[PDB]
């Protein structure tokens, strides 16, 4: 089996026009992977922001690879203060079976300058 | 734009072999998963294989296991399959594909044929005639696929060309036929003009009473 | 391994109606059932997946529900470029499998076939063979029954049939049935007969020749 992925930090603060980036950080057991990052919304319903690999039929909201292959930062660019919400990750395997686990739920406060 | 294109599929006898390829564009090719799907003539779609991006998790059904290899070259955004074995029942279009969680793009397909058979041109034999049915029976040939026009294609209304029929010599037969007013067969005269081009056989027949 | 039927295997509806197409696995596959469209001459399309989710690009009339082993796709009203062939997919684990597809085809008022027998040619029968073909000439719907009769005799066996797409105008199908015997064995017979079943008639109809 494989664990849930960890979104780090629980708590993230930042300034409004600075670039704001959790980690989420994943073990996969096989190559076939989606990885995507979601904010929740009003109605405890997930608003996907982002997902490595891209959905191909589709800027603010990136995710990078890091080297290790198991961290992936994941950015708000030039953040604003409604981005302030909570953020998760959820990672999908699609081999041997197709398994969705999210992560804990990490804050987003992104301040007044 | 995401574009998929297959080449490689032909005819084949029992237990050769072929190697189908799918050349993929619009998209960053290594970070996606890859599959073969088929379709057999008439019946519904199987899926053949699956090749993880980097290439080294594949996925096969279980009648293609030991005889069908997926394989990928990363550097040429190009998808394989190579087919061992071949057997009478791997005869389908063969569609490349790429899962996303389901299959989001897919090619045009290629056409794999599993035969002993070989080339030979029809025979065309008249099916003779207040609504009359005439027609034409278009008898043993292979492969596919034959043509059939009526009068130089001045008849169209009602004619109905039958989807060919495998026998079991491994030829194809089908049948084409045209309803008229029965006054017509004493003013008319109808033709029908079968091509078969793998034979260079261009037939026209005379259909009367 | 894991196994998808899909009900109706045929579907007709008019342009406008609700249309519901069901998937039953046998077994659980969770939320990983993918819907698609196919047309002759082309590749499939995909509609919905993760059983519910409407992908990019496709009209809002379809949608997909269910999870488990029982899995549905609706098409809330029927518009005339949707008549085609749907089929289920699940990808929860290997192998992938298909389900066996419906064909959503175009409702009309029954029509009984138009029957017509047609003896072998002379030509044909100098070759050594013998094929006797019955048409069953626009009718709806797509149901129908063939047997072939010599002298009586119910034919197994030796023939096959083929059958058009509804036609593009009146939405009916026509058949051939070819009966294929040697021409030792076609003479040695006098009537042929094929009798034909469809639900717009009230009994069979039998149309035959006495050879020769």
């Amino acid at each position: 089996p494989w664990n849930p992925p960890t979104f780090s930090p629980a708590l993230l603060v930042v300034t409004e026009g600075d670039n704001a980036t959790f980690t989420c950080s994943f073990s996969n057991t096989s190559e076939s992977f989606v990885l995507n990052w979601y904010r929740m919304s009003p109605s405890n319903q997930t608003d996907k922001l982002a997902a490595f690999p891209e959905d191909r039929s589709q800027s603010r909201f990136r995710v990078t690879q890091l080297p290790n292959g198991r961290d992936f930062h994941m950015s708000v660019v030039r953040a604003r203060r409604n981005d302030s919400g909570t953020y998760l990750c959820g990672a999908i395997s699609l081999a041997p079976k197709a398994q969705i686990k999210e992560s804990l739920r990490a804050e987003l406060r992104v301040t007044e300058r | 734009e995401v574009q998929l294109l297959e080449s490689g599929g032909g005819l084949v006898q029992p237990g050769g072999s072929l190697r189908l390829s799918c050349a993929a564009s619009g998209f960053t090719f290594s970070s996606y998963d890859m599959s073969w799907v088929r379709q057999a003539p008439g019946k519904g779609l199987e899926w053949v294989s699956t090749i993880s991006g980097g290439g080294s998790y594949t996925y096969y059904q279980d009648s293609v296991k030991g005889r069908f290899t997926i394989s990928r070259d990363n550097s040429k955004n190009t998808l394989y399959l190579q087919m061992n074995s071949l057997r009478a029942e791997d005869t389908a279009v063969y569609y490349c594909a790429s899962p996303y969680y389901a299959m989001d793009y897919w090619g045009q397909g290629t056409t794999v044929t599993v035969s002993s058979a070989s080339t030979k041109g029809p025979s065309v034999f008249p099916l003779a005639p207040g609504t009359a049915a005439l027609g034409c029976l278009v008898k043993d040939y292979f492969p596919e696929p034959v043509t059939v026009s009526w009068n130089s294609g001045a008849l169209t209304s009602g004619v109905h060309t039958f989807p060919a029929v495998l026998q079991s010599s491994g030829l194809y037969s089908l049948s084409s036929v045209v309803t008229v007013p029965s006054s017509s067969l004493g003013t008319q005269t109808y033709i029908c003009n079968v091509n078969h081009k793998p034979s260079n056989t261009k037939v026209d027949k005379k259909v009367e009473p | 391994d894991i196994q998808l039927t899909q009900s109706p295997s045929f579907l007709s509806a008019y342009v406008g109606d609700r249309v519901t197409i069901t998937c039953k696995a046998s077994q659980d596959v969770g939320t990983a059932v993918a819907w698609y469209q196919q047309k002759p001459g082309k590749a499939p399309k995909l509609l919905i997946y993760w059983a519910s989710t409407l992908h990019t690009g496709v009209p809002s009339r379809f949608s997909g529900s269910g999870s488990g082993t029982e899995f549905t796709l609706t098409i809330s009203s029927l518009q005339p470029e949707d008549f085609a062939t749907y089929y289920c997919q699940h990808y929860s684990s290997y192998p992938w499998t298909f389900g066996q597809g419906t064909k959503l085809e175009i409702k009309r008022t029954v029509a009984a076939p138009s029957v017509f027998i047609f003896p072998p040619s002379d030509e044909q029968l100098k070759s050594g063979t013998a094929s006797v073909v019955c048409l069953l000439n626009n009718f709806y719907p797509r149901e129908a029954k063939v047997q072939w009769k010599v002298d009586n005799a119910l034919q197994s066996g030796n023939s096959q049939e083929s059958v058009t797409e509804q036609d593009s105008k009146d939405s009916t199908y026509s058949l051939s049935s070819t009966l294929t015997l040697s021409k030792a064995d076609y003479e040695k017979h006098k009537v042929y007969a094929c009798e034909v079943t469809h639900q717009g008639l009230s009994s069979p109809v039998t149309k035959s020749f006495n050879r020769g």
